[PDB]
């Protein structure tokens, strides 16, 4: 029940089927794959498309 | 944009506007530094545009806007004004120096073909803009946002008599009172993706803004993302 069709793998963004019914996730420019193996994580100081300024 | 809100500064960090003869003629959204997408029936006509990154009331000189010269525009290889006007409607705009990216600079993230398109059917966007807040009323001041939903493709082939091709989709309400307008072309749709936005569309045309069984047509950004980031690469 690990796929990239179901809930996305759980990747926060992206995902790819890959060996033994596990996914491999990953992340837009600017951001990195976390220890958690599914979240993206600003890697540069102004990532992509994030509201950074109080709301 | 009508039956919109304001933004609050720095909620759509991405936005720019363009300026020319008439102030607010069309939006665009920050690809990177050197580089805004829009649409290419904004800037068809080769004359000078001003694009200003981090604005929010146009009418207020304030201390986050980013003022750049355009110094190349390329449309889309297949833009053909001269047949039609909003087919393949995209072109990009080189500056003539770099943004500071900061909160109120920001790029818009843009996914690979596959997930742009996975991202259009979440079926909900978010539009901005300064275009007109009603039809043939007032221009915005402050920058105008609202949420509209993917509407089906047979019921938009409908409410128009212009033809709806594949790389066009349709976006809005069965009754009216919200939608995009003119000054909002070549702006973003965006689709948030857990806190991070994804460019998915670009506000392109409508026929009467907002009036109930008419809907906004944008251009689907997936068919673009490689000509893209092509095009825009800085390394
Ligand atoms: C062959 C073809 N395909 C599209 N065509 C077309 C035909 C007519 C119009 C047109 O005159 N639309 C009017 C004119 C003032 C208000 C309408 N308009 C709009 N511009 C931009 C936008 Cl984003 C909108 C919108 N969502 N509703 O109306 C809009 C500009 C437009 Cl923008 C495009 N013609
Ligand atoms: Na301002």
């Amino acid at each position: 029940d690990v796929t990239c069709n179901i809930k996305n793998g759980r990747c926060e963004q992206f995902c790819k089927n890959s060996a033994d019914n596990k996914v491999v996730c990953s992340c837009t420019e600017g951001y990195r794959l976390a220890e958690n193996q599914k979240s993206c994580e600003p890697a540069v100081p102004f990532p992509c498309g994030r509201v950074s300024v109080s709301q | 944009v009508v039956g919109g809100e304001d933004a609050k500064p720095g909620q759509f960090p991405w936005q720019v506007v363009l300026n020319g003869k008439v102030d607010a003629f069309c939006g665009g959204s920050i690809v990177n530094e050197k580089w805004i997408v829009t649409a290419a029936h904004c800037v068809e006509t080769g004359v000078k545009i001003t694009v200003v990154a981090g604005e929010h009331n146009i009418e207020e000189t304030e201390h986050t806007e980013q003022k750049r010269n355009v110094i190349r525009i390329i449309p889309h290889h297949n833009y053909n004004a001269a047949i039609n006007k909003y087919n393949h409607d995209i072109a990009l705009l080189e500056l003539d120096e770099p943004l500071v990216l900061n909160s109120y600079v920001t790029p818009i993230c843009i996914a690979d073909k596959e997930y742009t398109n996975i991202f259009l059917k979440f079926g909900s966007g978010y539009v901005s803009g300064w275009g007109r807040v009603f039809h043939k009323g007032a221009s915005a001041l402050v920058l105008q946002y609202l949420r509209v939903p993917l509407v089906d493709r047979a019921t938009c082939l409908r409410s128009t008599k212009f033809t709806i091709y594949n790389n066009m989709f349709c976006a809005g309400f069965h009754e009216g009172g919200r939608d995009s307008c003119q000054g909002d072309s070549g702006g973003p749709h965006v689709t948030e993706v857990e806190g991070t936005s994804f460019l998915t569309g670009i506000i392109s045309w409508g026929e009467e803004c907002a009036m109930k069984g008419k809907y906004g047509i944008y251009t689907k950004v997936s068919r673009y993302v490689n000509w893209i980031k092509e095009k825009t690469k800085l390394t």
